[PDB]
């Protein structure tokens, strides 16, 4: 799952 | 709500506690009862929030794929039928997690964005609305789902349009909305290309903009370069 | 109850999937509903319930413990003042956890202590009627401190008797009594030389009968003498 | 903290 803040 | 006899400044109090024990939706109830004095809230006061929603519906999101998983596996060949409870289950935290997104959405639209007339402030609610939209279209399959995906996209765009006039390449809100806005093209609208494009020339304008940030600010937004060169290696 | 309606095998089901989303809250609550049919439990079932109160219990002690470390903080000298909201938000997070202790012991009370004649169960039931009271024991500060860690011992005791004359040392359940029961006396009773004693007693005796064992129970057995060990280790 | 089960 890709990095998202 | 159950908040509203507790100070404003208590609350916030509060949530920097519940923070502190991982006690995410106590925390997020506390910054909605804040949000709900009506007051603007502070940079500090801002990331309260969406750390606590983040968190709340990170939770809700993990479980929902564990039991979609398990539910498109009972909907193969040769799966045993085992009646309506996968489904059931995974309807239940659905609709949960549906539920916080109304609540985030709401907060934003009464009356967060309509107040917020500073860039940091704008872009970073504009941001979150299309986070808690994106969410919402991760679990759409019926009629409004294209509405869904574009309430996000609109939202995201309008931010962007911002970021882009108002805040220098390295601002780690610019460098956030485009990280997930780029996740947006990739997982929701069908649209790779554009999240590698987006990904790239975020990168590389901040890049091209570290040599005027002291140490501390260029910690700060390499940290979320990072993110981003992280999913174009996934996505390459 | 909100399960009055669901099936048993149902909230069984569903505990299940509970679980594997680690939505411990959840799992709790059908398990509760669950007992709440009537029936007795099968081992499993008996597995089911007390994962899922552990774990949320669990996460409400180790809140407790963040917030209580704040507040004792708080209380030494040259702290400044910053009013009741450490100590409002820790009694929260107390209220909750004596709830759930509560609702636990109600279920071992009404009635599956009483139905349980096997001493595989009826040591299992046991054991947790003295966890559950250790846990109201931890944060008891009353006139009903010391009847709330006689309940507990009493519970422990009760379970222990029935243990040594029913099961081999080995079992997993006198396993796991006796290294609760020896936190007890570390921890709540203030008695660290019985706890070290039931520890290395226990220890001892389960190496003994190892012999006896299949390869699966022989793992089982092992797991929870490393555990004995690890707390020696801890306290000598 | 010491292992319980
Ligand atoms: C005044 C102000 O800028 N306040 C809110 C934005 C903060 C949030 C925390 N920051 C971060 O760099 C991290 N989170 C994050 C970044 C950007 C956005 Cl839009 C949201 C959250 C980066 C990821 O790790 C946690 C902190 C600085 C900017
Ligand atoms: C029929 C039966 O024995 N059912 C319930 C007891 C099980 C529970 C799971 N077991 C374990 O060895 C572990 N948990 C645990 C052991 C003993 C007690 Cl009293 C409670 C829980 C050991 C720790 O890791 C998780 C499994 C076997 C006995
Ligand atoms: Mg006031
Ligand atoms: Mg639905
Ligand atoms: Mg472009
Ligand atoms: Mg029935
Ligand atoms: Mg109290
Ligand atoms: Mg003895």
């Amino acid at each position: 799952f890709p990095a998202t803040v | 709500g159950a908040m509203g006899s507790m100070e404003r400044a208590s609350l916030i109090q509060k949530a920097k506690l519940a923070e502190q024990a991982e006690r995410y939706e106590d925390m997020a109830a506390f910054m909605k009862g804040a949000v709900e004095k009506g007051e603007e809230l502070s940079c500090e006061e801002r990331n309260l929030l969406s750390v606590a929603y983040k968190n709340v519906v990170g939770g809700q999101r993990a479980a929902w794929r564990v039991l979609s998983s398990i539910e498109q596996k009972s909907n193969e060949e040769g799966s045993e039928e085992k009646g309506p409870e996968v489904r059931e289950y995974r309807e239940k935290v659905e609709t949960e997690l549906q539920g916080v997104c109304d609540t985030v959405l709401g907060l934003l639209d009464s009356h967060l964005i309509k107040e917020a007339g500073d860039a940091e402030s704008r872009v970073f609610y504009l941001k979150m609305k299309g986070d808690y939209y994106r969410y919402l279209a991760e679990v759409a399959t019926g009629d409004d789902k294209k509405r869904i995906i574009d309430s996000a996209r609109s939202a995201y765009q309008e931010a962007m349009d911002i970021s882009k006039k108002e805040m220098p390449p390295t601002n780690p809100i610019r460098l956030g909305l485009a990280l997930n806005f780029s996740v947006f093209h990739y997982e929701i609208a069908n649209s790779p290309e554009e999240a590698i494009s987006l990904a790239k020339t975020t990168f590389d304008e901040a890049m091209a903009d570290l040599h005027t940030l002291s140490e501390d600010s260029y910690k700060d937004s390499t940290l979320i370069m990072q993110l981003l060169r992280d999913n174009l290696t996934l996505w390459t």
